[PDB]
C-alpha cells in the first residue's frame, strides 16, 4: 500500500523498474483522498478562527525571525511553511482569490475545507468522487445564479460616496484599523475615485502609492493628493518650503555631458587645458541659466549632481532635490502636470509642472526628512501616508488599505452588491436545497452536501462572536424562509438586529461569485487526484 | 553578415558626421549586398554561419528563404545534392555556382519541423530515407538494417 | 611595567567592574599622568567598604550621597594642606620629577632623568603664560643599545631616516629645505602618455626629461640649500635616481621618505616652511641650522641629528637608549610619567607632601 | 599547519621599479572585506566587519568618509561604471544592496528582493549584476 | 490514523504479492517434474551438499520468509 | 524492508551454466592428479 | 488577435494613453535608447567643440530614429529589443504607446 | 483537528505552530518578561544595567535608557519583539518615555492574561480597552496646561521638564548644572528643531561636573602647517570644493603629447589653475577657510603664504554646524564674491581639552549650533551622560515645539485611571471589568515608581487614588521623602506629547498582541 510495488521477480533475479523505487512512496485509491481531505480540513480549521469582525490575528514568523501580525488569509497562507501538496494548493487558492478580487481570501479556504469535509462522508457511502465534483459544480451554478438574482446595485458617483464608504467599512471591519474605521474607508474611497478611468474601466494601482513611516498615531494616516518623496533638498541651506512652485522634472544629471560611446578627449597643449577648464565652467553656468530661464521655482533630478551645480542652484534661489527614483519621477510628472525633460536644451516653460506647496517634513527626533508635493491643480495620482506606533501595525494597515482599495476597484468594475454577514451564504444554501429536491436522488446528496458546506460561514461567524453556532444559524435560516428577506445574517457585533441592510454590511457580488467559483474548482481538482508519488 | 577584418576592428570616429553616418552606411551596404545576391535570381540562401539581424531583415524584404546549417558535413552534402558551390564570401553567385532544386519548403512530419530540399527527377547525387517508427530503438535497428 | 594604566590595559580583565576600573585608570592617566595605581587602589578600597555598608542594611543611593559629601570635604582638606609653587623654583620641579621616578625601574638614573625631564618641559612652554603643556611637542626616540645612562636631550631635530647620499654625512651651516613635490619625470594629475612616432622623438624624450630634472635641481641649489628633506610620496617617485645623482654632484645631503605626520613637527622645530611647487621654492623658506650630521650609535643603527637652529621654537627631542627593548619601553613610560607630573605642576600651581601623608591626613 | 602561508608576497622584493608604492594602509585592521581600487587610483574603498564602508585617499592616507547604514556587514562592494562620482553599490549579509554617493554621503538607492556577494556593474551602468539584475533607471 | 507500528498492504497489492510468492515457489520445483525432469543440488552454506528431486525435501531445505510460500511448503 | 520471498543469502543458478560448471569442475579435479598416474609418475608435496 | 503581458515599462510609461481606436502598429527589432554606437567604436577628439558635437550627434541619432518612427503615423510601437526611458518619454509626449523587450513569439 | 495535532504532517522540518493556549502563554510570558526586565529602571530611584556583548569586541555598556536596554538584547519571543519595536518607535518619536511605554504595555498584557483566565473573550477586552483609552486620552488632554505665551513661565517649565527627565538618569548627581546646560543648549537653537545642530563631545578625564556648554563652538580638526594659529575678528568662508588634485569633470580627457616638455607645461598649467582657484577664493577678503573635503599641500602652502587659516576635512555635519553658528554660506563656486555671505566670530584659537587640541570659535555671530563637552571618569559614564543629555534635549525640543505640559510623578496616571474608573462605573457588562483592568495597569505604573524607591507603594497609591477621587487633580508622588504632594508646587512637570504618546503606543501594542491566537514559525535558516 506504500512505497509502491516490490516483488524482485518470481525467479529471484532483480526486478527494478523505477530509479530509487525503494526510497519513494505511493498512496493510492481512497486513503489518498482521505489524507488530502484531512490536510485540507486542518488548513481550513486553522484559518477559520480569523473570519469576521471578531476574527483573531495570526502571528507569523519567517525564517529570519521577523514577525508579521496579520489577519489577511492570503498573507497568512503565503508565509506558512507547508510541505503537504494539498496545503500548497490551499495557499495557491488564497493567492488566486487575492489576485482576482483582493478580499475574501479567508472565506475561500473555509469554504473549500467544508466542501472537502462533506465530500469525505459522501465518499464513505460509496459515491464516486467524480460524481461529488459534478454535484458540486451543479450546486455552484445554482448558487451563482441565486447571487445574481438577489444582488443589489449601488451608485458609484463621486458626488455621493456613502455606499462606497459602507462597502469599504465592511471590508475593513475585520482588520486592526477598525479603530480608525471611517477615516480609513474615507481615504480608500477617495484614493480609488481620484485615480480611475470613469467609464467603468480599470484602476491603475501604480498610481496609488502606499507609504508607511513609524511614529505619530494611526489616526494621523491621511490621503495626499500628490506625491510623498523620501528625499529632501540637496543643499542644507535651501528653503524648506516653496509655494506655487513651478516644477522642472529632469532626468539629466547636472554634470558636464558625457558621450555613451567609448570616447577619449586629447589635451595636447596648455591652450587645450585652458579651453577644457573654460568649457567645464561654461557648461555648469549654462545648464543652471537654462533651468532658470524657464521661470521654474523648483528642480527635480533623477541622477544626482555635484558641488558646483549645487551651489549654483542655491545661489539663484532655485530649490532642488536629487536622486529621485524613476517611479517617483513618473508620479511627480503625473501629479504636477509637467513633462519629463531628458536634457536642459529641451526644457521649456510649457513642460513645467505646478504644485501649490512643496515642503520638507521632519519626523521628531529622527533626523529623517521626507519631501511633500501637494495642492496640485487636477492631480491624477495619490499617496497614502500611514503612521503608527510600530512597524507591524504599519504593515497590517498597509494590507488592510490594499483590501479596501481592491474592494472599491471591484465596485468600479461591477456595481452589484450582496449583503454579507452570512446572509448571502444562507440564501444560497436555501436555493441549493430547494433545487436539490427537484433533482434526481443520486446528485441530491452532493447538492445537499454543498448546501451544508455553504452553511459554514455563518456558523464560523457565530462561534467567533461567542454565540451558539447551530442555534443562531437555524433561527436565521428559519427567519429567512418565513419572511422574504435574503439580507438576514449573523449579528456579529451584537447590534440587536439580524438585518444586514440596516447594519450596512455590504459585500461585492463579484467577490462572492469568485469565492464560490474558485472553491468549487479547487475542490473538484483535489477530488480528482487519486495517486501520490512523492520521493 | 558583413565580413570583418581578421586582425582587429576599431571604428575610429573623429567627427560628428562620421558618427551619424556610420550605422546608416553599414545598413546601406548590407542592403546593397543582399539585393545584389537576390538580383541573380536566387531565392533560397543557405549559410554555414550565424545570421545577422539586418541581413535577415533585408532577406525577408526581398523574399529570400534562409536556412542555416551548423554542420559542414551537411553543407557539403547539400552542395552535392543541389549542385552548388559553397562561396567563401558574400558575393552573388555566378551561373555555374547557383544550385537548383525542384522544390524547397518547410514541413512538419509528426512532431519535428523539417526543411526539405526535394527533387522530382529519379536521380541526383544524394538520396534520403525518412524512417518512421514508434520507438527510437526500433528506428535505430531499422537504420542498422538499412546500413 | 610598573605603570598602573599599562598593567591594567595589558591584562585582559573580563568582569565588567574590572573593565570600568581600567577605564578609570585611563582617565586618571589622561588628566594627571601619575597616581594611576593609587586611584585604582582607592576605588577598590571604597567598594570593599561598600560591602560592609550594604550588609549593614544601607541603601546604595545613601552610600553614594555620603561618599560625595566625603569627597567634597576631602578635596577641601587636600587643598588646605597644600602649598603654592612657582615655575621659576627649579628645586621643586626636580623633587617632583624624582618622586615620580622613585617607583620606576629608572631610579638609579633619576639623577640624569629628573633634570632632563624638567628641562624638556621648560623648553617647550612659556613659564610666564603657559596654562597647559602639549606633550606632543616633546618627541621620544627609542634606539636599542647602550645603557639608560646614554639617554640624551637633543635641542634640535632627530630623524630616523637614512641619508640617500653616500659620502655626504655632515653639513655645517646647513640650510635645510622641505619639499612636498617629487623630483622625477613630469607627470600630470590627468592621465598622460607620450606618443613616439619617430626615432628622433626617443632621444628627444630622454634629453628633455634629463633637462627637466636638471632644471629642478638647479633651481633648488640656486637658493643656497644644502640639506634637502623630501616628503614621502606615493603614485609618483619622490626621488628619481637621476635626480639623486644630480643632487649628489651638487653637494647636497638628501633625506627622503619623510612622514606626512612629521611635517608639522619638523617645521616647528627647524623653522622650515614646506614647499609644494618649485616656483615657490626660495631662500626665505629655508631653515638655517648650525649643524646637520648623521651619527652612528656604535653599530646599533644611525640617527640624523640637526642641532643648533636659528629659530628653536618650543620643541625638544629625547633619545632613549637601553640594553634591551623591555627596559627601553619602561624607561619611555617612566619619562612620560615625569613629563606628565611637570605638566600637572604647570596646570595647577600647588604642591602637597607625599609618602602617604595626604591619605593619613584625609583619613583622620 | 593552519596557516602554511606566512611567507606570502609580503616581501615584495624587486629592483625598485616604481611598483613598490603599494601603500597597504591597513590602519583600521579588523577585516578587509573588499580592498577594491577605484578606477581613479586616488581613492580606496574598504569594507569592515562592522558594516561600514570606508573610503581612503592613497596620497594623504586619511579616511575620507565612512559609509554606514547597512543592516549587516558589507561582504562585497563594487565601483561606478567609469568614475561618475563613484556611485558604488554595497552588498552585505543583510540581503540588501544599496548605492552610495560621496557628493552627498547618502544611500541614494536601495534594493531588497533577493547575502549578496558578487556585485558587478553593467558596462553601460544602467544596471548591475546582483549574484539577479537591478535596473538603475527603474529601481 | 491507524498508528499501528508496522507495515500494511491492502487490496490488489497484497493479492498480487501472494500470487508472486506462490509462483516463485512453484517455479523453484517446476523443473523437477516427470521422467525428463532433472535433479537439483543444494549447498547448505557450510559445504553440505544435497542432491535431490523430491519436492518436499527441496522445500524443507529452503529457508522461506513469505508466509504464503510457507503455506505451499507445508502443503 | 524487502519482501524477500526467499532468504537474502539464497542464490539460484540454473540452465546450461550449471551443467558447464559441473563438468568443468570435474575436469579441474581430474587435471589436478592427471600426472600422478603410471610407473613414471611424479610425486607431489601437500 | 494577440495578447501578451506587460513588459517592464520604464519611467514615463504611465503617461501614455492606454486605448486606441484604429492604431497603426510598428513592429520593430531595434534598441531605442542612448548607447555606444558600436561595441568596437572609439571616439577620438581634441577640441571641446568636437566633444559637444559628438554628444549632440549621439542625441540626434536617437532623436532621428524616434522621429522616423513617429512620422510613419504609427501609434503603437512594439520592439524585441529594450526601449529606453528617453524613448518612452518621447512617445508619451506624442500620445504614443511603446513596449520594449516583447518576446519574439 | 489542528494543523499540528493531526495524523498527517503539514509542515516542513522545523516548522512549528502554537494554538490558543500556547500562543497566548508565549505572548504573555514574553511581554511580562520584557516588562519585568525594563522596569526597576523607572523613576528617580531607578537603577542601571550592564550590557555585555558576547561578540569579538565584547562591548561594555551600562545604561538606564529603556530603549537601549531592549535594543541590545537577543530576543526570540515574537511578542517581546513587538514590545522592543514599540519602545524603539517611542524613542524615535520623542526622547523619553521608552521605559514607561514598555512597562505600561506589559502591565496591560498581564491584566489581559488575568481577564482571559476569567473567561472573557479577547474582543470584549479590546473593546473595553479602546473605550478606556479614549476616556483617558480625553482626560489627559483636558488636564494639560500651556505656558508658551509667557516667557518666564515657559522658561520655568523648561527647567522643570529638563529636571524631571534627568532625575532618573546618572546625571541626577548634578541635575541642576546639567538642567541649566540642556535648557541653554536648546534655547540657543532659536526655535529650530535640528537636534543635530547640538554637538556632544565626550572627552575622558575630569569630573562629571566639569562638563560645560561652550559659549561658541568647538571643532576637532587641524590647522595647516604654515597658516596662523589664532585669528581675531575672523571672516569665515565655508566651502565644499575639491581643492585637491582638482581634476576636470570631463572624464574621458587625457594628456597625449609627443614630448616631456609638453607634459611639464601641462603640469605647470594645472598648478596655475589651482593657484587661480586659491586667488579667486582669497578675493572674498577672508581670514579663515573651512573646506568639507581635503586640502592638499599646494593650496595649503598658498593659504599659509596668504596668511589665511585653512581647516580641511570638516564633514557635512561640520560644515552645516559652522554655517549655523557663524552664518556663512556653504559655497562651491567662487565667481561671485558679492553673492556669498561670510561667517564671523570674535576669535579663533586652539584649546587643550584633556590631552587633545581643538579649534575654538569664540564670539560667534549667530550661534544656532552648540558644542557640549562631557568629562567623565570612565567611558561608560561618558556614554550614559551622552544618552541622558540626548533624552533631555529631545524632550526640551518637543516642549519648544508644543508647549503643553502635564504633571508627572504619577499624577497623570492617577488622573487617567480615575477617568477610566469613572467611565467603567457607568458601563454594563464585562467591558467594565476590562476597563477596570486598564485602570489597574495605569495605577500600577506609579506603583512601580514608588516600589523602586523602597517606599510603601500600596499606601502611597491608595492615598493618590483618594486624593484624585476627592478632586485634588495635581497630587503626585513626592520622591524626596516618600509622601504625596502638589506636583504644581514641587515643579515635577512633563511634556504632554510624551505622556500622550506613551499612553497611545502602549494601548495600541497591547491591542495588537492581544488579537493573536496562533503563532506559526517557519523553519529557521540556521
Ligand atoms: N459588521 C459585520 N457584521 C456581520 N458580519 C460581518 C461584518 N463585517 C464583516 N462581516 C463578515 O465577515 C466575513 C469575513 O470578512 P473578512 O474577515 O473581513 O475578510 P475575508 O472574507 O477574507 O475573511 C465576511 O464574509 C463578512 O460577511
Ligand atoms: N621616596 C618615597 N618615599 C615615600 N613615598 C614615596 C616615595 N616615592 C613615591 N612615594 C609614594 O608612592 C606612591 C605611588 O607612586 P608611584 O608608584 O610612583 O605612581 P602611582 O601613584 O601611579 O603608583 C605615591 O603616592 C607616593 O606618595
Ligand atoms: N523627581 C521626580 N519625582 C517624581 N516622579 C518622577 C521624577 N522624575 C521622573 N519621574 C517619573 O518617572 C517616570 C519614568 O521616567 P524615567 O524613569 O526618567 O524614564 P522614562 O521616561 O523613559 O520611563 C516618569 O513618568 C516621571 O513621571
Ligand atoms: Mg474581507
Ligand atoms: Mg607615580
Ligand atoms: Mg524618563
Amino acid at each position: 500500500a506504500s512505497m509502491g510495488t516490490l516483488a524482485f521477480d518470481e525467479y529471484g533475479r532483480p526486478f527494478l523498474i523505477i530509479k530509487d523505487q525503494d526510497r519513494k512512496s505511493r498512496l493510492m485509491g481512497l486513503e489518498a483522498l482521505k489524507s488530502h481531505i484531512m490536510a485540507a480540513k486542518a488548513v481550513a480549521n486553522t484559518m477559520r478562527t480569523s473570519l469576521g469582525p471578531n476574527g483573531l490575528d495570526k502571528m507569523m514568523v519567517d525564517k529570519d525571525g521577523d514577525v508579521t501580525v496579520t489577519n489577511d488569509g492570503a498573507t497568512i497562507l503565503s508565509m506558512m511553511d507547508v510541505d503537504h501538496q494539498i496545503a500548497k494548493l490551499m495557499v495557491e487558492l488564497s493567492k488566486s482569490q487575492d489576485d482576482e478580487i483582493g478580499d475574501g481570501t479567508t472565506g475561500v479556504v473555509v469554504l473549500a475545507g467544508a466542501l472537502l469535509e462533506e465530500a469525505e462522508q459522501l465518499l464513505d457511502r460509496g459515491i464516486h468522487p467524480i460524481r461529488i465534483a459534478d454535484g458540486y459544480e451543479q450546486a455552484a451554478r445554482v448558487a451563482i445564479e441565486h447571487l445574481d438574482k438577489i444582488s443589489d446595485s449601488v451608485l458609484v458617483d463621486i458626488k455621493d460616496t456613502e455606499p462606497l464608504i459602507q462597502t469599504a467599512k465592511t471590508t475593513l471591519g475585520s482588520k486592526v484599523v477598525n479603530s480608525c474605521h471611517r477615516q480609513m474607508a474615507e481615504i480608500a474611497v477617495n484614493a480609488v475615485l481620484t485615480v480611475a478611468d470613469m467609464e467603468r474601466r480599470d484602476v491603475d494601482f501604480e498610481l496609488i502609492k502606499v507609504e508607511g513611516k513609524v511614529g505619530g498615531r494611526l489616526e494621523d494616516t491621511k490621503l495626499i493628493k500628490g506625491v510623498i518623496v523620501d528625499k529632501d533638498f540637496s543643499h542644507p541651506q535651501m528653503p524648506k518650503k516653496v509655494e506655487d512652485a513651478k516644477i522642472a522634472i529632469l532626468t539629466c544629471p547636472f554634470e558636464p555631458p558625457k558621450p555613451k560611446t567609448k570616447h577619449k578627449l586629447d589635451v595636447t597643449s596648455v591652450e587645450d587645458y585652458k579651453a577644457l577648464q573654460k568649457y567645464e565652467k561654461e557648461k555648469f553656468e549654462e545648464m543652471i541659466q537654462q533651468i532658470k530661464e524657464t521661470g521654474a521655482n523648483l528642480a527635480i533630478c533623477q541622477w544626482g549632481f555635484d558641488d558646483e551645480a549645487n551651489h549654483l542652484l542655491l545661489q539663484n534661489n532655485l530649490p532642488a532635490v536629487r536622486w529621485v527614483g524613476g517611479p517617483e519621477i513618473e508620479l511627480i510628472a503625473i501629479a504636477t502636470g509637467g513633462r519629463i525633460v531628458p536634457r536642459f536644451s529641451e526644457l521649456t516653460a510649457e513642460k513645467l509642472g505646478f504644485a501649490g506647496l512643496v515642503q520638507e517634513i521632519s519626523f521628531g527626533t529622527t533626523k529623517d526628512k521626507m519631501l511633500v508635493i501637494e495642492q496640485c491643480k487636477n492631480s491624477r495620482a495619490v499617496t497614502i501616508f500611514i503612521r503608527g506606533g510600530n512597524k507591524m501595525i504599519i504593515e497590517e494597515a498597509k494590507r488592510s488599505l490594499h483590501d479596501a482599495l481592491c474592494v472599491i476597484r471591484n465596485l468600479i468594475r461591477d456595481n452589484r452588491v450582496v449583503y454579507g454577514g452570512g446572509a448571502a451564504e444562507i440564501s444560497c444554501a436555501l436555493a441549493v436545497s430547494q433545487e436539490a429536491d427537484k433533482c434526481p436522488t443520486l446528485e441530491q446528496y452532493a447538492m445537499r452536501a454543498f448546501a451544508d458546506a455553504l452553511e459554514v460561514i455563518p456558523m464560523a461567524l457565530s462561534e467567533n462572536s461567542g454565540m451558539n453556532p447551530i442555534q443562531t444559524m437555524t433561527e436565521v435560516r428559519a427567519r429567512q424562509v418565513k419572511e422574504m428577506n435574503p439580507a438576514l445574517g449573523i449579528d456579529c457585533l451584537h447590534k440587536g438586529t439580524n438585518d444586514m441592510k440596516q447594519q450596512h454590511v455590504i459585500e461585492t457580488l463579484i467577490g462572492k461569485k469568485q469565492q464560490i467559483s474558485l472553491a468549487t474548482q479547487m475542490v473538484r481538482m483535489i477530488l480528482k487526484i487519486d495517486d501520490i508519488r512523492k520521493p | 553578415d558583413g565580413m570583418i577584418t581578421e586582425t582587429k576592428g576599431t571604428v575610429l570616429i573623429k567627427t560628428a558626421e562620421e558618427l551619424m553616418n556610420f550605422s546608416k552606411g553599414e545598413e546601406n551596404l548590407m542592403d546593397a549586398q543582399v539585393k545584389a545576391i537576390a538580383d541573380t535570381g536566387a531565392n533560397v540562401v543557405v549559410t554555414g554561419g550565424k545570421v545577422a539581424d539586418m541581413a535577415l531583415h533585408y532577406a525577408n524584404k526581398y523574399n529570400i528563404m534562409l536556412v542555416r546549417l551548423n554542420s559542414k558535413w551537411d553543407l557539403r552534402r547539400l552542395c552535392k545534392t543541389v549542385g552548388a558551390t559553397a562561396l567563401p564570401r558574400l558575393t552573388p553567385p555566378v551561373l555555374e555556382e547557383m544550385g537548383h532544386c525542384d522544390s524547397v519548403y518547410l514541413s512538419e512530419v509528426g512532431d519535428t519541423q523539417v526543411v526539405v530540399f526535394k527533387h522530382e527527377k529519379e536521380d541526383g547525387a544524394i538520396s534520403t530515407i525518412v524512417l518512421r517508427g514508434s520507438t527510437d530503438n526500433l528506428m535505430d535497428d531499422i537504420e542498422r538494417a538499412v546500413d | 611595567t610598573n605603570d598602573g594604566a599599562t598593567i591594567l590595559k595589558q591584562m585582559q580583565v573580563l568582569h565588567p567592574a574590572a573593565r570600568m576600573l581600567v577605564e578609570l585608570s585611563k582617565a586618571q592617566d589622561i588628566e594627571a599622568g601619575d597616581g594611576t595605581t593609587s586611584v585604582v587602589i582607592i576605588a577598590g578600597s571604597l567598594l570593599d567598604s561598600c560591602t560592609k555598608l550594604l550588609q549593614k542594611g544601607i541603601h546604595p543611593t545613601i552610600i553614594s550621597e555620603s561618599f560625595q559629601k566625603a569627597l567634597e570635604k576631602g578635596i577641601e582638606i587636600l587643598t588646605d594642606m597644600s602649598r603654592p609653587v612657582e615655575l621659576s623654583d627649579r628645586e621643586t620641579l626636580l623633587n617632583s620629577a624624582t618622586t615620580s621616578l622613585n617607583s620606576k625601574v629608572v631610579s638609579q638614573y633619576s639623577s640624569l632623568l629628573s633634570p632632563m625631564s624638567v628641562n624638556a618641559v621648560m623648553k617647550v612652554i612659556d613659564p610666564a603664560t603657559a596654562t597647559s603643556v602639549d606633550l606632543r611637542d616633546i618627541k621620544i626616540v627609542k634606539k636599542l643599545g647602550g645603557t639608560i645612562d646614554d639617554c640624551e636631550l637633543v635641542e634640535g631635530l632627530v630623524l630616523t631616516q637614512k641619508v640617500s647620499n653616500s659620502g655626504i654625512t655632515r653639513v655645517e651651516k646647513a640650510k635645510i629645505g622641505l619639499i612636498q613635490f617629487c623630483l622625477s619625470a613630469p607627470k600630470t594629475d590627468m592621465d598622460n602618455q607620450i606618443v613616439v612616432s619617430d626615432y628622433a622623438q626617443m632621444d628627444r624624450v630622454l634629453r628633455e626629461e634629463r633637462a627637466y630634472i636638471l632644471n629642478l635641481v638647479k633651481q633648488i641649489k640656486k637658493t643656497g640649500c644644502n640639506v634637502l628633506l623630501i616628503q614621502k610620496s606615493i603614485l609618483r617617485d619622490a626621488l628619481s635616481d637621476l635626480a639623486l645623482h644630480f643632487l649628489n654632484k651638487m653637494k647636497i645631503m638628501v633625506i627622503k621618505d619623510i612622514e606626512r605626520e612629521d611635517i608639522e613637527f619638523i617645521c616647528k622645530t627647524i623653522g622650515t616652511k614646506p614647499v609644494a611647487h618649485i616656483d615657490q621654492f626660495t631662500a626665505d623658506m629655508l631653515g638655517s641650522a648650525e649643524l646637520a650630521e648623521e651619527v652612528n650609535l656604535n653599530g646599533s643603527g644611525k640617527l640624523l641629528k640637526i642641532t643648533g637652529c636659528a629659530s628653536p621654537g618650543k620643541t625638544v627631542t629625547i633619545v632613549v637608549r637601553g640594553s634591551n627593548k623591555l627596559v627601553i619601553e619602561e624607561a619611555e613610560r617612566s619619562i612620560h610619567d615625569a613629563l606628565c607630573v611637570i605638566r600637572c605642576l604647570v596646570k595647577k600651581r600647588a604642591l602637597i607632601a607625599g609618602g602617604g601623608a595626604p591619605e593619613i591626613e584625609l583619613a583622620l | 599547519l593552519d596557516n602554511k602561508c606566512s611567507v606570502y608576497p609580503l616581501t615584495f622584493d624587486k629592483n625598485e621599479n616604481m611598483a613598490a608604492k603599494k601603500k597597504s594602509v591597513a590602519m583600521h585592521t579588523n577585516y578587509l572585506s573588499a580592498c577594491s581600487f577605484t578606477n581613479s587610483d586616488m581613492q580606496i574603498l574598504t569594507a569592515s566587519g562592522d558594516g561600514t564602508c570606508a573610503l581612503w585617499d592613497v596620497e594623504s592616507g586619511q579616511l575620507l568618509q565612512s559609509f554606514h547604514g547597512h543592516g549587516a556587514d558589507v561582504l562585497c562592494l563594487d565601483l561606478a561604471p567609469s568614475e561618475t562620482g563613484n556611485t558604488f553599490v554595497s552588498g552585505g549579509c543583510d540581503k540588501k544592496a544599496m548605492v552610495w554617493d560621496m557628493r552627498s554621503g547618502q544611500c541614494v538607492q536601495a534594493f531588497e528582493t533577493h547575502d549578496i556577494n558578487s556585485v558587478r556593474y553593467y558596462p553601460s551602468g544602467d544596471a548591475f549584476a546582483s549574484g539577479r539584475l537591478y535596473d538603475l533607471r527603474a529601481d | 490514523p491507524l498508528s499501528v507500528f508496522g507495515d500494511r498492504s491492502t487490496g490488489e497489492t497484497i493479492r498480487s504479492q501472494n500470487v508472486m510468492a506462490a509462483a516463485s515457489i512453484a517455479n523453484i520445483v517446476k523443473s523437477s517434474l516427470g521422467p525428463v525432469g532433472l535433479d537439483k543440488m543444494l549447498v547448505d552454506d557450510i559445504g553440505d551438499v544435497t542432491i535431490t528431486n523430491d519436492g518436499a525435501t527441496i522445500l524443507k531445505l529452503l529457508e522461506v520468509e513469505h508466509p504464503a510460500a510457507k503455506v505451499l511448503c507445508e502443503l | 524492508r524487502p519482501v524477500l520471498v526467499l532468504s537474502q543469502n539464497t542464490k539460484r543458478e540454473s540452465g546450461r551454466k550449471v551443467q558447464s560448471g559441473n563438468i568443468n569442475a570435474a575436469k579441474t579435479i581430474a587435471d589436478i592428479i592427471r600426472t600422478c598416474l603410471g610407473p613414471k609418475s611424479m610425486m607431489k608435496m601437500l | 488577435g494577440v495578447a501578451f503581458k506587460k513588459t517592464f515599462s520604464y519611467a514615463g510609461f504611465e503617461m501614455q494613453p492606454k486605448k486606441y481606436h484604429n492604431p497603426k502598429i510598428a513592429l520593430l527589432n531595434v534598441e531605442l535608447e542612448l548607447k555606444a554606437e558600436k561595441d568596437n567604436a572609439e571616439i577620438r577628439v581634441h577640441t571641446v567643440e568636437d566633444y559637444q558635437a559628438i554628444v549632440d550627434a549621439e542625441w540626434n541619432i536617437l532623436y532621428d530614429k524616434l522621429e522616423k518612427i513617429h512620422h510613419s503615423g504609427a501609434k503603437v510601437v512594439l520592439s524585441k529589443l529594450p526601449i529606453g526611458d528617453v524613448a518612452t518619454q518621447y512617445f508619451a509626449d506624442r500620445d504614443m504607446f511603446c513596449a520594449g523587450r516583447v518576446p519574439e513569439e | 483537528a489542528s494543523l499540528s495535532l493531526a495524523p498527517v504532517n503539514i509542515f516542513k522540518a522545523g516548522a512549528d505552530e502554537e494554538r490558543a493556549e500556547t500562543a497566548r502563554l508565549t505572548s504573555f510570558i514574553g511581554a511580562i518578561a520584557i516588562g519585568d526586565l525594563v522596569k526597576s529602571t523607572l523613576g528617580p530611584k531607578g537603577m542601571d544595567k550592564i550590557l555585555l556583548s558576547s561578540g569579538r569586541d565584547a562591548s561594555l555598556m551600562v545604561t538606564n535608557d529603556g530603549a537601549t536596554i531592549l535594543k541590545n538584547i537577543g530576543v526570540d519571543n515574537p511578542a517581546a519583539k513587538v514590545l522592543v519595536d514599540m519602545s524603539r518607535v517611542q524613542d524615535d518619536e520623542v526622547g523619553d518615555g521608552t521605559t514607561s511605554v514598555t512597562v505600561l504595555a506589559a502591565e496591560l498584557l498581564r491584566e489581559a492574561e488575568s481577564l482571559i483566565a476569567k473567561k472573557i473573550h479577547p474582543q470584549t477586552i479590546i473593546a473595553g480597552w479602546r473605550e478606556a483609552t479614549k476616556a483617558a486620552r480625553e482626560a489627559l488632554l483636558s488636564s494639560a496646561v500651556d505656558h508658551g505665551s509667557d516667557e518666564v513661565k515657559f522658561r520655568q517649565d523648561l527647567m522643570n521638564i529638563a529636571g524631571t527627565t534627568l532625575s532618573s538618569k546618572l546625571l541626577t548627581h548634578h541635575k541642576d548644572h546639567f538642567t541649566k546646560l540642556a535648557v541653554e543648549a536648546v534655547l540657543r537653537l532659536k526655535g529650530s528643531g535640528n537636534l543635530e545642530a547640538i554637538h556632544i563631545i565626550k572627552k575622558l578625564g575630569g569630573s562629571l561636573a566639569d562638563s560645560y556648554l561652550d559659549e561658541g563652538f568647538l571643532l576637532d580638526k587641524k590647522i595647516g602647517v604654515n597658516q596662523p594659529k589664532r585669528i581675531e575678528n575672523a571672516k569665515i568662508l565655508i566651502a565644499n570644493t575639491g581643492m585637491d588634485t582638482d581634476k576636470i569633470k570631463i572624464f574621458g580627457s587625457r594628456v597625449r603629447v609627443d614630448s616631456t616638455a609638453k607634459v611639464a607645461e601641462i603640469e605647470h598649467a594645472e598648478k596655475e589653475k589651482m593657484k587661480e582657484k586659491v586667488e579667486r577664493i582669497l578675493k572674498h577678503g577672508i581670514n579663515c577657510f573651512i573646506n568639507r573635503q581635503l586640502i592638499y599641500n599646494y593650496p595649503e602652502q598658498l593659504f599659509g603664504a596668504a596668511g589665511v587659516m585653512a581647516i580641511e576635512h570638516a564633514d557635512f555635519a561640520g560644515v552645516e554646524r559652522l554655517a549655523l553658528v557663524t552664518g556663512g554660506e556653504i559655497a562651491s563656486t567662487f565667481d561671485h564674491p558679492e553673492l556669498v555671505k561670510l561667517g564671523s566670530c570674535k576669535l579663533i584659537e586652539e584649546v587643550m581639552i584633556g590631552e587633545d587640541k581643538l579649534i575654538h570659535f569664540s564670539g560667534v555671530a549667530l550661534g544656532e549650533a552648540c558644542t557640549i563637552v562631557l568629562r567623565g571618569a570612565t567611558q561608560q559614564i561618558l556614554d550614559e551622560a551622552e544618552r541622558s543629555l540626548h533624552d533631555a534635549l529631545c524632550v526640551l525640543a518637543q516642549t519648544v515645539k508644543d508647549s503643553r505640559t502635564v504633571y508627572g510623578g504619577g499624577c497623570s496616571e492617577m488622573l487617567m485611571a480615575h477617568a477610566v474608573t469613572q467611565l467603567a462605573n457607568r458601563t454594563p457588562g464585562k467591558e467594565a471589568v476590562a476597563m477596570e483592568s486598564y485602570a489597574k495597569a495605569l495605577r500600577m505604573l506609579p506603583t512601580i515608581i514608588a516600589d523602586n524607591a523602597g517606599y510603601d507603594s500600596a499606601d502611597l497609591v491608595a492615598q493618590l487614588r483618594a486624593a484624585h477621587s476627592e478632586g485634588n487633580t495635581t497630587a503626585g508622588l513626592d520622591m524626596r521623602e516618600g509622601t504625596i504632594g502638589d506636583m504644581a508646587i514641587l515643579g515635577i512637570t512633563e511634556s504632554f506629547q510624551v505622556k500622550r504618546q506613551v499612553l497611545l503606543s502602549a494601548a495600541e501594542a497591547a491591542e495588537v498582541i492581544l488579537r493573536v491566537d496562533n503563532i506559526i514559525k517557519a523553519a529557521p535558516r540556521k
